[PDB]
DNA sequence: ATCAATATCCACCTGCAGATTCTACCAAAAGTGTATTTGGAAACTGCTCCATCAAAAGGCATGTTCAGCGGAATTCCGCTGAACATGCCTTTTGATGGAGCAGTTTCCAAATACACTTTTGGTAGAATCTGCAGGTGGATATTGAT
DNA sequence: ATCAATATCCACCTGCAGATTCTACCAAAAGTGTATTTGGAAACTGCTCCATCAAAAGGCATGTTCAGCGGAATTCCGCTGAACATGCCTTTTGATGGAGCAGTTTCCAAATACACTTTTGGTAGAATCTGCAGGTGGATATTGAT
């Protein structure tokens, strides 16, 4: 079969999904989660599925924070990959608390 | 009440580095951050809830989690 | 003042300024043990069959009243083999026997049945012992223990002896209403004591006799052996 | 019964070239812009007109509120239209 | 009721058995050379052939309520 | 004189063997 | 004639002084100030929305969708400074390839 | 009580009244079976099993033996008459377990002793058919026919390292009954100096929840019994203090029997309803 | 010649727990600007709090909400726990 | 003992009139709660309490009787509960803490 | 007029070693200065609007205080 | 004319200096320094010294908080000799626009 | 490995501010009793929405394959930097002249509260519009092996 | 330098999915006149808290001068990226069961506004002990040369 270079379909769907802005996270992983890290600390608690979005795009928005800048901190670390203590690294550099 | 540890879904990241500008991922991430995602929904359920209690209520609205996410810090635009 | 939270650190030095003795005809035994450790998916009651075991009470109308010459045999460690049959035999089938005491059934519509009649897949051995061709002696499983090579069996006696079992099944079960003379349990209340079918599961059935049936063979390695013992 | 200036910034949007529409979940994400800018000037007004040591809601210090929390030039030239406004409002006399 | 129930119990009372089964062929299969030197005097013509027995007993255990769910579910 | 099933039921086993536990 | 209309601007006047009466605290206040109030959030809004025009003469794509929303909303540069703690849902991020 | 407990080598009365006498408050001696513990009350009905038995210890399929005893679990939900008549063993001292339903479900952790002879039982601690607390011990009972070495221990140096392989939690119950504490907070104090020992660097003391798989304001429990807990001068500080030196040097010199965790063949078993 | 203060109290409660522990202005000033500044900043959110739930009573329900989520549970607990104690000496209508 | 009261009743520390108009000098809306509005009272006395028992802990730890700044936040960004409760109150000039990074360390 | 050089090289060390670090880059003078002067204007442009509402042209500590209080680096201790 | 292993003073001066906590700077150069950059925005603007002060240990704690991070960001790099994109990726990854 | 060499830890004298500690005046209340809107728990009260369940492909997902530059590092060469050393800028702590703010008085746009009279923006109704997002056919970028 | 199968750009074509855009309605905060007040404007003035400079000491500039560390080239090797077979769970799209809502009336302690009143906290400040930072001394934590 044909096979590409590694990094430059990479590339594609880079270019893809800069260029997109669709729904990321699944919805129905996502609700089934928020249900159950819902019903724990007291009486299990109804939702409103456009805060289940919010919630979607809180933790996405979060994230995408910490991957920019985890993406800074690794490309100037002169590796590429991504680890565990530039994570660290990047939640002391974010100021968890 | 099923619950157990769903949250091991998917390296979703290989799609949110395309949403990211990064270069390779090799993985191996995923356990922490699960467990920082984990960390951020508890600190924002926790506000969350202390307010849906404040009102007497029972579900989530979604002025609760816009002024949750105002209290711990970014602003969500546009869902009340 | 408060539980702490965790992170923290420790410093190892600086200043801070009627023995018994019965198991001899009771007990007995010797027990193996290797590397290897002794396997088991069965239950009990398998392995002792008859629920039952009994009394002084039961046996002297048996054994010290008649047993020099019985005209045919009547043993001790028999009495229970053949008393556990029937009970169990009307088991399965009449519920209603409990209850209502004036009513317990009788053997005298007993006959055809129990001669015939199964205690649970009772000669389970035969339908593998007739290609297993065993039966040049007679059958014993691992949960047969050491007391019955030398004992007989059952359905042959009922030509013998077998009208004179039940009739004293009859006159102590029911000063309870209904219990055997070990008693089942606290049993009755538990208040206080006192679409698949199509690709996958049409496999069902096949994998195991696939393997009941070599271990046959496996077998067949010693059971082809009991002449080279002769 | 609600609030928004919806048809408001489509007036503007028709001050402008007019002939665009707008997605109609951005009317609420401006509406959000609309509502946290009003309420990040109406905060920051309760609280110079607090800590300036007067009880009158005043003018001036909302001035340099707006002025300081904004970036540069667009505020400078905001408040001069913003003045602009308030002068032909009252100068109509 | 439904065949998987009787499919998973015959895979949870089968908790023991392909672990049985991978231990069945050993204990023996280990000691088949001890008559090649027998070429002791009451034995292990008996005993030793008992857990043979039941290596052929322990599975006919299975039998007695399963093997009519075959006929009686596909009705 | 008594070797009549001893004969051919050692290799029959790997055929079994080959069978069932070995796809 | 009316409030507004001394002004001349688009935003009703009582509306904003409403909205600047509810959340205050002192009770009295210079009413001609909320005259350039009203226009406080104004120019500032203004400034944002034909500042989403730039593909919009040679896209000819009528509606602003919310990543087009964004995507000259970020190049607002000097308000995401304002846009520091701004979160936009369906926005998304530019392409910063270092 | 109700006609002392004739078994072993130890004569004992019944600590709690009546449970199996529901229909037998009528004879004298009560005789004990061992391996599958199905006795008899009056007499002759018990003593014909010596011709019967073919198993010699509760039937578990190991994965353990050491040179000195053997340690089982039972499947609970497989066994039916034998998961009930443990319990009816466990009631006439032990009554502090829950009997809401004449209880199916729940897991067996069960003890006996090699012995030629015969499998000499001991006594057990139990596990529900449900996991939402942690549950490291739920029910434990000794009988006093088997009760003087650290065998009696031995039940709580088990438990943990089931969580070793099933690596989560274990949680005590609201049962906090007494003497085991002279085990439990015992054994459970001083397995902060098999970890103090090591780990020179900072104790995180939330990885005793992954080191020695327990909770960790429970653990400092029995270490602020212990008191073990400085702080205050730029730390908190464990502080190694020097009653220890012996302590630990104690059980560096006069050492007793273990184990050893590659002696395990289990896998950790989740069940099926809901 | 004109400000609120709060240092006797402070140092009332400092004396209370030990009769020997010194202070200075400088500390005075540093933890006189704490406790004004937590006292606003959970002004600030309470206010914000039982303003946009709709209610026009300011309540101990919205700052008692408030400070379990204003404060981190542990000494937030501590300070539900002493407003318990607080409101049932609050509690007595009465002469004693 | 006596039967008048200085609002003597709540186990009190301070005064209660003064901080109600600390209330009514936030005065945004118009209805408070009167009496329960003294929980803030509890709410103060909970957080000095919290940290001047610390703020006891480091004076004997140096022998040093009278306390000063630079050690109440050496404490407080030592303090776990309270670092980050007011991480973003800065205080006058007393320094932070003194922390040398394990891996720096390479005995050289 | 010049002087943002005297918060010099053994300053910067002294309050480097504050921050700890060791292996100094000696090219790092002219961005430290400008990171300075960066928050210094950051800081002193609403100290200015803070003093200059007040009708007042000194500078207390109270107007400054607000003005570090509302950014996001509050200090303490002058008020 | 004898000396240590070169460079082990530097813990020394780590051990005098952060075990202090004193100001640092002579004032008079920063206060000539504010007031030749209050001249750019206002004419004739006076200072409280108490406020001089503060701005100091201000400007301190940021460059403190610097410091710390290039630190750390330099050893994540394997490595602990800062320079100049450390600190800025630094600034853009505390954030200050 | 064994003393010199610093340079630190502990502890005993010593001159302050100087906290602080109590007195002291009195200002301004807190706390008080009581009249009153009034905001408020809540009971009612229909229901939107929140869930269990059906049921069947479909887009992903989780396999194992396998081939590979990304990274981890160590190498010999190279160096702007750090550490005791000599000369110097100024800053620091000594020293004196003005505005301004902070307060104290008065004078009126201007606001609240009421009491009126409107438009117009809220819901919402759905006809018509068309945008655009999606699908399809020619011409044009785009890379791996040779 | 060149072959050549994959993937995208751009014009053309459409279903429908809301949008908008009024017409209606309605009901309702809003604009505005009138009275009281009242808070700020602001003008005067007093003496803080800014403004400025003269002697030592001390940081500091500037050394000089070698080095632990940087540091790319080069090295191995890895756990993953592309790709491909196949389980196989979401995601519907209805279908439905039931409830903790979000209201609107609902009567009612009780905050909350009025003014007495007796402590008492704020400042204002003096006594005066003393806590303690630091000078001095003794003994030694950590570490070089050969």
């Amino acid at each position: 079969p044909h096979r590409y270079k590694p990094g430059t379909v990479a590339l594609r769907e880079i270019r893809r999904f800069q260029k997109s802005t669709e729904l990321l996270i699944r919805k129905l992983p996502f609700q089934r989660l928020v249900r159950e890290i819902a019903q724990d600390f007291k009486t299990d608690l109804r939702f409103q599925s456009s805060a289940i979005g919010a919630l979607q795009e809180s933790v996405e928005a979060y994230l995408v924070s910490l991957f920019e800048d985890t993406n800074l901190a690794a490309i100037h670390a002169k590796r590429v990959t991504i680890q565990k203590k530039d994570i660290k690294l990047a939640r002391r550099l974010r100021g968890e608390r | 009440l099923r619950d157990n540890i769903q949250g091991i879904t998917k390296p979703a990241i290989r799609r949110l580095a395309r949403r990211g500008g990064v270069k390779r991922i090799s993985g191996l991430i995923y356990e922490e951050v699960r467990a920082v995602l984990k960390s951020f929904l508890e600190s924002v359920i926790r506000d969350s809830v202390t307010y849906t209690e404040h009102a007497k209520r029972k579900t989530v609205t979604s002025l609760d989690v816009v002024y949750a996410l105002k209290r711990q810090g970014r602003t969500l635009y546009g869902f009340g | 003042r408060k539980i702490s939270v965790k992170q923290h650190l420790k410093i190892y030095l600086p200043n801070d300024l009627m023995t018994w003795n019965e198991y001899d005809k009771f007990y007995t035994g010797s027990f193996q043990e290797t590397t290897s450790y002794i396997k088991f998916s069965a239950t009990v009651e398998d392995c002792c069959g008859t629920n039952y075991n009994m009394d002084e009470r039961d046996e002297t109308f048996l054994n010290e009243q008649v047993n020099k010459g019985s005209s045919d045999i009547l043993t001790e460690d028999e009495f229970e083999i053949l008393c556990s049959s029937f009970e169990h035999a009307i088991h399965e089938r009449q519920p209603f026997l409990s209850m209502d005491p004036e009513s317990i059934l009788s053997f005298e519509e007993l006959k055809p049945t129990l001669i015939k009649s199964d205690m649970a897949d009772f000669n389970l051995r035969n339908q593998l012992n007739h290609e297993i061709n065993s039966h040049k002696t007679h059958f014993i499983t691992q949960f047969d223990p050491v007391s019955q090579m030398n004992t007989r069996p059952l359905i042959q006696l009922i030509e013998k002896f077998g009208s004179k079992i039940y009739d004293y099944w009859r006159e102590r079960k029911i000063e309870v209403n209904g219990y055997e003379i070990f008693p089942q349990l606290k049993f009755e209340r538990p208040g206080e004591k006192e679409i698949l079918n199509s690709q996958r599961l049409r496999a069902l059935h096949q994998e195991l006799k696939n393997a009941k049936d070599l271990a046959l063979l496996v077998a067949k390695r010693e059971n082809v052996s009991l002449n080279w013992i002769n | 019964r609600k609030e928004t200036y919806s048809s408001y910034i489509y007036k503007v949007l028709k001050q402008t070239h007019p002939d665009t529409g707008i997605s109609q979940k951005s009317m609420s994400i401006l509406n959000s812009f609309v509502n946290d800018i009003f309420e990040r000037i109406a905060t920051e007004a309760s609280k110079l007109a607090a800590y300036n040591k007067k009880s009158t809601i005043s003018a001036r210090e909302i001035q340099t509120a707006v002025r300081l929390i904004l970036p540069g030039e667009l505020a400078k030239h905001a408040v001069s239209e913003g003045t602009r406004a308030v002068t032909k409002y009252s100068s109509s006399t | 009721m439904d065949p998987s129930l009787v499919l998973e119990q015959t895979i949870q009372d089968v908790s023991n058995l392909p672990s049985e089964f991978r231990y069945l062929l050993e204990e023996i299969g280990s000691n088949d050379l001890k008559l090649i030197e027998e070429k002791k005097c009451q034995s292990l013509q008996r005993e030793k052939c008992v857990l043979a027995n039941t290596a052929l007993f322990l599975i006919a255990r299975h039998l007695n309520k399963l093997e009519k769910n075959i006929a009686l579910l596909e009705e | 004189e008594q070797e009549d099933t001893f004969d051919n039921l050692q290799q029959e086993i790997y055929d079994k063997e080959t069978e069932y536990f070995s796809h | 004639q009316s409030s507004s209309a001394r002004a001349g601007l688009q935003f009703p006047v009582g509306r904003i002084k409403r909205y600047l009466k509810r959340h205050a605290t002192g009770r009295t206040r210079v009413g001609s100030k909320a005259a350039i109030y009203l226009t406080a959030v104004l120019e500032y809004l203004t400034a944002e929305v034909l500042e989403l025009a730039g593909n919009a003469a040679k896209d000819l794509k009528v509606k602003r969708i919310t990543p087009r929303h964004l995507q000259l909303a970020i190049r607002g540069d000097d308000e995401l400074d304002s846009l520091i703690r701004a979160t936009i849902a369906s926005g998304g991020v530019l392409p910063h390839i270092n | 009580n109700l006609n002392r407990i004739i078994m072993g080598k130890y004569e004992i009365e019944p600590w709690y009244f009546s449970p199996y006498p529901i229909e037998l408050t009528d004879e004298d001696f009560i005789y004990i079976d061992d391996f599958t513990l199905q006795y008899f009350g009056s007499k002759k009905q018990y003593e014909r099993y010596r011709k019967k038995c073919t198993l010699r210890h509760p039937p578990g399929n190991e994965i353990y033996r050491d040179d000195y005893v053997s340690f089982f679990e039972i499947d609970g939900r497989k066994q039916r008459t034998w998961c009930r008549n443990l319990c009816l063993l466990s009631k006439l001292f032990l009554d502090h377990k829950t009997l809401y339903y004449d209880v199916d479900p729940f897991l067996f952790y069960c003890m006996t002793r090699r012995d030629e002879l015969g499998h000499h039982l001991v006594g057990y601690f139990s596990k529900e058919k449900e996991s939402a607390d942690g549950y490291n011990v739920a029910c434990i009972l000794t009988l006093p026919q088997y009760q003087r070495m650290g065998y009696g221990k031995l039940l709580i140096e088990f438990s943990y390292e089931l969580s070793k392989k099933e690596n989560k939690v274990g949680s005590p119950e609201k049962p906090l009954s007494d003497l085991g504490l002279l085990s439990y907070r015992a054994y459970w104090s001083d397995t902060l100096i098999t970890l103090l020992v090591e780990h020179q660097k900072e104790i995180t003391i939330d990885e005793i929840s992954s080191m020695t798989s327990m909770t960790t304001t429970d653990i400092l429990h029995t270490a602020k019994t212990l008191n073990i807990l400085r702080y205050y001068k730029g730390q908190h500080i464990i502080f190694l203090n020097e009653d220890i030196l012996d302590r630990y040097n104690r059980l560096k010199a006069k050492k007793r029997r273990t184990i050893d965790p590659n002696r395990l063949i289990w896998k950790p078993p989740v069940f099926t309803a809901s």
